């Protein structure tokens, strides 16, 4: 009955916050100033559970090891091993002196699955191992008022309905119901995505518990001020608790690479069983009994299974995941390394993902001129002009008149990432002055503060007077900051290049348009002014006690505005542009305010400059918004309030007709609904986030991307890829590698699938033409799992043939990893030539040793006989059993060598899918070593002492090594003219039939 | 007699070829 | 939902008609070229070998030693009474010796009377075709006494004391070289050491050697071996209807109702052996005359 449990969690939360203080204390039974007796606290603590989310569901290591031993590819190898032991049991119980070929093959298939499981498991375990080294869960004790006294207890010992006090800096323990605040501002960024610190007031403000200010939330941090509140929700019943529990209990889906592997096996076994069955009937039609024909069916089906393609595909995926871990882009799931490339719609988060989630001084005003400050996370941008007197005055107004200072250990840390004590706005100002104006320590103590006035509840203004250390004037320096509407009313003089001027409207209106420019840009602006107090009316001995009008409120000298906002990360805009370049639809999904979300969207690239929303057109025409046709609006902003009242068809139309979409004020549950709406179209989805609200979105997405440091633990675990460096450009690297390894996997698969034809055709014509066996079993093992392993592994190292970040995302219903064109190439054209080359070397060996090829027909009848030691060749010679068997095995060895020789050309042509080898080039050193090792190993297997005894591989006469050369050269020339017609003629024949 | 083949010389040459091609390939993947 | 068979917009088994013809035409031309290439190279391969000699003969260095009753496991188990029990043996002996009858060797243009006494080798020039079809020395069934074919007693060789003839693996240009007069302990044998390839049978261990009482050999003129006057072989092309020498072996005093192992080892300098191939040079048999 867990379906209903998950459905009651996909719904946005309800509450009882809108209650009078008396109704609340009556419902919960709690003293508003004394809390409750510790007795009641322990009685609830041992009643419903400690205030902590239930730990994640532990995953034993034997379970995931058994997981790696299964899947889809390892399962095909399992059914192959089963068929091998079935054939061996049949052959054993029914005929005399049965052979151990099939048994050898079954144990080989079992070993293949075990080895693949051991290393794939070691890799996934290594990812989780280095992931556990990031859980730095430091216990945090809460301040609870019980029985009329203040005590600091563990966060888990907190219960429902008891007074809890929080101080600026402390973390909100459970979900509280504020009862009394003192200018308290909390941080709802990790939960509701609200960037700027939202204040918390005891009065109920909004019907939505998330938007209202009378509710403190789990995992939120009280930025500034102090407040009180009654615990309404505790443990897993909390807001972020229901979100995390929903995240763990969601479906992961089927990755694109996995679906491609499954469809690949569909074609492999399709042709495998077609061959096995048609040849089973063919063998019965010839002469072989049901006992023999059953072994033929099993042999042909089992022979058509790429035994080594499992290890090659695994190493391929592991190699690309290695490159991901090199750039601090760790993937938890191995196949998750491919999903980025196949993505065609990225749903991103604003706060903490698209942005830096930190107040930063954005723009400044001076000389009626806007100066943009550098807002990059690592300070690698344009520096404004810092040589004017207006700046030397404004910087002192900000560095002095501000309640912001660095803490103790803030020494070795950079100027931005260091911790600042106080308001977020004052922190941004302190960092900007400490960064672009030397230092604020000696600059603040240089002007000894006399009397200050903090921020006011009404007409919010902050002023202070300081002594003047200049060597030319002893007049007192008074400074004040505040909202521009509060400072314009108290100003008459204006600073410009060092001198003053009146409040003429020619430049005052120019100040108003600048205020609306920085404000309309989604930023928060402040005004800074100062004035020289006359030392004749207020001497150096007079003390301006903060009581009456000791300072002139008006007639001040305005220097300039200073705006601020959370800026996007450094490579975020460029990366968004790269994703749009690759044809990936970028859709912003955030719970922040739309006025800021739209500005960040236009600033990063989600909303292209020039495109207009459905509201922008109504504003440009001065007409109601209900009149404009939505088809004339490319982009659109969708509010969460309106999203709650939407159907499936409506969301489908929102995504179908609008190319640039921005979902604002959306709850985490709505984030999940949006991801589902994107998946309904049938496109690959990637969710990039950091907060707990991104957990149900990162889980249900085809691939989730969490920020490694600025992210929350729940969304980091529910994701499929972690960015340990928070460099969002890693998303671009990922979408590039995902396409790169996709094409390289195609090449490597066509390579392993090409060798199947010359591996099976010997047995096929052995059944048909009744000729001696041309190719042996152990030799086939030496090809699939011996030589070819290094070339197939090297095929992963191939680079881009054209620009992959230029082509559009692959269509999942069209561009299959193994389409019908690859089968027409490997099984149809190249493998066919390789099979003919093997048969040529075969007939050469037998014809030179006395058995003419025409004479080899119907010869296996007496050839395989172990007692007819007088088998006439074409010259009348009598061959014993072991003599002719020595020839057959020393005929299997060159067939194997022939395979390596034709694999040289097959590897060189598979390295390039469209380009010419002359164009791409043998710059792949792993491939060069692949051919050298392949050839040296093949020669060693034939000439090592004791191989005709152990592996029954006998030495070769040197002329055998040249029997395969013309076939390899032919393969190379044919595929080269193929890629040449593909280049010159990109229309359809060579392209839609062979280009795979 | 034509019923004899110097298999030891061919075998020795094949093993020397296998040794040289492998050490050369190792030099190939060690570009320094 | 799986009716991709056809549609009103033309598809059969997956693709259209015009597409099926294009692909089929391509595959026919492609595979046709592949066939012509394989045939041309196989023809060059045929041009690198001759018709009178195999280009390599080292894989048949030690000639084999076969027998007439090609048993399923080199075992001779039958009943001295039941005629159908030993039918499989006699059938193969008669068919083997069917080409040695006096009527089969009647043409004097292809047969040559070697002689009643084993003589030196008979080399008929070189192996080229400059000379005509060489002659083959005759070998009448009378040479194998008490084990002859259908001459006077079609005994079937099985009424107790069976017969098992041995044959030397026919090899082109092979010149048998018997051991020197300095015979390194070769088990009582006649002094006709220079013009006959000796072959001596024996048990295998202390048990088999005791169960096998007496053995009687039969050959050309009474020698247990192969005469050198019948070698070397000049291939089937130049010497068709060639008759390699034969030599019979009869086991008179056997222990009935007991399976005993016999090893007929052929001796000589040009006769090699092998621990892996029990037929190269030597020859084994498991006789059991169960009554
Ligand atoms: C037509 C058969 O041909 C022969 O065997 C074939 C088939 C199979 O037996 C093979 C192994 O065992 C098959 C194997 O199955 C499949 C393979 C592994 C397959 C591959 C799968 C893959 O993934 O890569 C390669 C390709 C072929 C293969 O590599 C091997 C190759 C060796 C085989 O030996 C070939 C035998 O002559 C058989 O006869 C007798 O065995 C026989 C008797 C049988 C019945 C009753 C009485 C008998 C008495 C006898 C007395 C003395 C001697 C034999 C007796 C014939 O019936
Ligand atoms: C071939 O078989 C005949 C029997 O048909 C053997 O003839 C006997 O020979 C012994 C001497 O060894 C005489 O004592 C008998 O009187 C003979 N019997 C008959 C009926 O002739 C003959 O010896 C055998 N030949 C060989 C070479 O063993
Ligand atoms: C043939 O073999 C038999 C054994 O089957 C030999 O005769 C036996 O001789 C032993 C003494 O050594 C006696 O104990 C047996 O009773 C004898 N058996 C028979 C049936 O006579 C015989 O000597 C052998 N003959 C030849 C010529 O080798
Ligand atoms: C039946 C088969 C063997 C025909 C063989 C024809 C091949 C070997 C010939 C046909 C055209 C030739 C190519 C013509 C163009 C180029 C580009 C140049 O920058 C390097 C040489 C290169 C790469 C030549 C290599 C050899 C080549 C590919
Ligand atoms: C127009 C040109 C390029 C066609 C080239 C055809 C050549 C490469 C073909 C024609 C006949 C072939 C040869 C046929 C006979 C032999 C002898 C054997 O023991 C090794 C293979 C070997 C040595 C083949 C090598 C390739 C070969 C020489
Ligand atoms: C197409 C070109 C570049 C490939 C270069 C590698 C060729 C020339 C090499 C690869 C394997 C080599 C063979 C390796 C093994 C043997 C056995 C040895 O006892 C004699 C040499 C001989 C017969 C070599 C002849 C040359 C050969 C065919
Ligand atoms: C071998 O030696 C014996 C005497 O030891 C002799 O009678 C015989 O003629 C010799 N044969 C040859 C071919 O030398
Ligand atoms: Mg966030
Ligand atoms: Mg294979
Ligand atoms: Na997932």
């Amino acid at each position: 009955k867990e379906r209903d449990m998950d459905e009651l969690k996909k719904e946005v939360s309800m509450d009882d916050h809108k209650l009078s203080l008396d109704e609340l204390h009556r419902k919960y039974g709690t003293d508003l100033s004394r809390g409750l007796t510790p007795a009641r606290a322990a009685e609830i603590l041992a009643r419903d559970g400690p205030n902590a989310l239930t730990p994640p569901p532990t995953t034993p290591e034997w379970v995931k090891f058994c997981r790696q031993l299964f899947g889809g590819f390892s399962m095909l190898l399992w059914i192959g091993a089963i068929l091998c032991f079935l054939a061996y049991g049949i052959q054993a119980a029914t005929e005399e002196e049965p052979q151990n070929d099939n048994l050898y093959l079954g144990v080989v298939l079992s070993a293949v699955v075990i080895i693949t499981g051991c290393f794939s498991y070691y890799q996934e375990a290594k990812s989780s191992k280095i992931m556990e080294s990031f859980k730095n869960m430091v216990p945090q004790q809460a301040l609870v008022i019980r029985n009329g006294e203040k005590m600091s207890i563990n966060a888990e010992e907190v219960v429902v309905g008891d007074l809890v006090e929080v101080k600026g800096g402390d973390r909100i323990p459970a979900d509280l119901r504020i009862i009394s605040a003192n200018g308290c501002k909390v941080d709802n960024s990790s939960l509701t995505g609200e960037s700027e610190p939202q204040t918390r007031s005891p009065d109920f403000t909004n019907e939505n518990p998330l938007e209202t200010r009378n509710i403190a939330f789990f995992s939120t941090n009280c930025v500034e001020g102090t407040a009180r509140g009654i615990v309404v929700y505790t443990g897993d019943r909390t807001v972020m608790g229901r979100i995390a529990t929903l995240a763990s209990g969601l479906e992961g889906g089927q990755t694109p690479i996995a679906a491609e592997i499954e469809h690949f096996i569909h074609i492999i076994t399709g042709v495998a069983v077609f061959l096995g069955v048609s040849f089973f009937i063919l063998s019965l039609i010839l002469e072989y009994t049901w006992l023999e024909a059953v072994i033929f069916l099993i042999g042909i089906i089992v022979a058509n299974v790429p035994e080594g393609l499992l290890a090659t595909v695994t190493v391929c995926l592991t190699l690309t995941a290695k490159r991901m871990a090199r750039k601090n882009c760790l993937v938890k799931n191995l196949e998750a390394v491919e999903t980025l490339g196949s993505t065609s719609t990225i749903c991103s988060d604003k706060t903490g993902t698209l942005t830096q989630n930190r107040m930063t001084v954005a723009h400044m005003w001076s000389d009626n001129q806007i100066h943009e400050a550098d807002t990059t996370e690592n300070q690698s941008g344009v520096s404004f002009d810092k040589t004017s007197a207006t700046w030397l005055a404004l910087s002192r107004i900000a560095g002095l008149c501000n309640r912001a200072v660095f803490q103790a250990n803030q020494e070795n840390l950079p100027i931005l990432k260091r911790a600042v004590a106080g308001d977020a706005s004052e922190s941004a100002l302190l960092k900007c002055i400490e960064l672009c104006c030397g230092s604020v320590k000696e600059m603040r103590e240089r002007y000894t503060k006399i009397v200050e006035i903090p921020f006011n509840s009404t007409n919010k203004y902050q002023l202070s007077i300081h002594k003047n250390p200049n060597t030319a004037e002893p007049r007192h320096l008074l400074v004040m900051k505040g909202a521009p509407e509060r400072i314009l009313d108290r100003c008459s003089s204006i600073l410009i290049h060092g001198k003053e001027q009146p409040l003429d409207e020619e430049l005052k209106d120019a100040f108003q348009n600048a205020y609306l420019e920085l404000g309309g840009l989604g930023e928060r602006v402040l005004g800074f002014c100062h004035l020289f107090l006359p030392d004749e009316q207020f001497p150096e001995g007079f003390q301006f006690d903060t009581d009456d009008v000791n300072f002139p409120l008006d007639n001040l000298c305005f220097v300039g505005l200073i705006s601020m906002i959370d800026p996007p990360r450094a490579a975020v805009p460029d990366a968004v542009g790269k994703c749009r370049s690759a044809g990936i639809k970028v859709i912003m999904v955030t719970g922040d305010h739309p006025i800021t979300a739209k500005a960040i969207a236009k600033g990063v690239g989600i909303i292209s400059e020039g495109n207009e929303t459905v509201e922008d057109i109504a504003a440009r025409l001065n007409i109601p918004v209900s009149q404009v046709n939505p088809r004339d609006a490319k982009a659109c902003v969708v509010h969460g309030s309106d999203l709650k009242d939407m159907t499936s068809e409506q969301l489908d139309d929102i995504l179908k007709y609008h190319t640039e979409i921005v979902f604002a004020r959306t709850s985490p549950q709505q984030k999940l609904i949006i991801v589902e709406g994107c998946q309904r179209q049938g496109a690959i989805v990637a969710v990039t986030g950091d907060g707990v609200n991104d957990s149900p979105a990162s889980k249900k997405a085809d691939i989730g991307v969490a920020m490694g440091i600025a992210g929350s633990d729940v969304s980091k675990q529910a994701a499929d890829m972690i960015l340990l460096d928070d460099n969002f450009a890693s998303i671009v690297t990922g979408v590039e590698e995902g396409r790169l390894i996709f094409d390289n996997l195609k090449k490597s698969i066509a390579y392993t699938l090409t060798s199947n034809i010359p591996e099976i055709t010997p047995f096929l014509i052995f059944i048909i033409a009744n000729i001696p066996l041309p190719l042996g079993t152990v030799t086939i093992l030496c090809i699939d799992l011996g030589t070819d392993m290094v070339p197939a592994i090297s095929l992963a190292y191939e680079q881009a043939e054209s620009d992959i970040m230029k082509r559009q995302p692959r269509n999942p219903k069209t561009d299959k990893l193994v389409n019908e064109q690859l089968i027409s190439m490997a099984y149809g054209q190249i493998g066919m030539i390789q099979a003919l080359g093997g048969f040529f070397t075969y007939f050469v060996i037998l014809a030179e040793n006395g058995f003419l090829p025409i004479h080899l027909l119907g010869l296996r009848v007496n050839w395989d006989d172990r007692w007819i030691n007088d088998v006439e060749d074409s010259y009348g010679q009598q061959w014993t059993y072991e003599q002719r068997k020595i020839v057959e095995f020393t005929c299997h060895t060159p067939f194997f060598v022939t395979i390596v020789v034709v694999q040289w050309a097959d590897l060189v042509i598979c390295k390039t899918r469209r380009n010419s080898v002359f164009q791409q080039g043998m710059k792949n050193k792993i491939l060069i070593f692949g051919l050298f090792e392949e050839t040296a190993l093949a020669a060693f297997l034939s000439y090592c002492p004791g191989m005709g005894v152990a592996l029954r591989m006998y030495p070769l006469k040197p002329t055998w090594w040249f029997c395969a050369f013309p076939y390899s050269l032919l393969i190379f020339v044919y595929d080269e003219v193929r890629k040449l017609i593909i280049r010159r003629r990109p229309g359809g024949w060579v392209e839609k039939e062979t280009y795979y | 007699d034509p019923f004899y083949y110097d298999y030891e010389t061919v075998r020795n040459g094949g093993l020397i070829f296998a040794a040289l091609a492998f050490i050369v390939g190792l030099i190939i993947i060690l570009s320094k | 939902k799986k009716f991709i068979w056809n549609s009103e917009k033309k598809e059969f088994l997956g693709r259209t008609g015009g597409s099926w013809f294009k692909i089929l035409l391509f595959y026919v031309i492609f595979y046709g070229c592949l066939a012509g290439i394989f045939i041309g190279t196989i023809q060059v391969m045929l041009l690198t070998i001759s018709e009178f000699k195999p280009t390599y003969q080292d894989r048949v260095a030690p000639p084999g030693l076969t027998q007439i009753p090609q048993s399923q496991k080199t075992e001779i188990s039958f009943r001295p009474n039941d005629p159908q029990s030993y039918e499989s043996y006699v059938v193969s002996i008669v068919r083997f010796l069917e080409k040695y009858k006096d009527l089969a060797q009647k043409d004097d243009m292809i047969f040559e009377d070697c002689g009643n006494v084993p003589s030196e080798l008979k080399e008929r020039g070189e192996y080229n075709n400059e000379r005509g079809e060489r002659k083959v020395c005759r070998f009448r069934l009378e040479w194998l006494g008490n084990c002859s074919g259908l001459n006077d007693e079609t005994y079937g060789y099985k009424d107790g004391k069976p017969c098992v003839i041995i044959k030397l693996n026919r090899v082109l240009g092979f010149k048998p070289k018997p051991p020197k007069n300095e015979s390194l302990e070769t088990y009582p044998v006649m002094k006709y050491n220079p013009y006959v390839l000796p072959v001596h049978c024996t048990g295998k261990r202390d048990e088999d050697k005791e169960k096998v009482g007496t053995m009687e050999y039969f050959g050309l003129g009474g020698y247990p071996g192969f005469p050198l006057q019948y070698y070397p072989y000049y291939g089937k092309l130049l010497q068709p209807k060639y008759l390699q020498p034969l030599m019979a072996v009869q086991f008179t005093n056997l222990t009935m109702d007991t399976e005993i192992r016999i090893e007929c080892k052929a001796y000589g300098e040009n006769i090699g052996y092998s621990e892996k191939d029990r037929f190269q040079g030597r020859f084994d048999v498991k006789i059991e005359v169960k009554s």
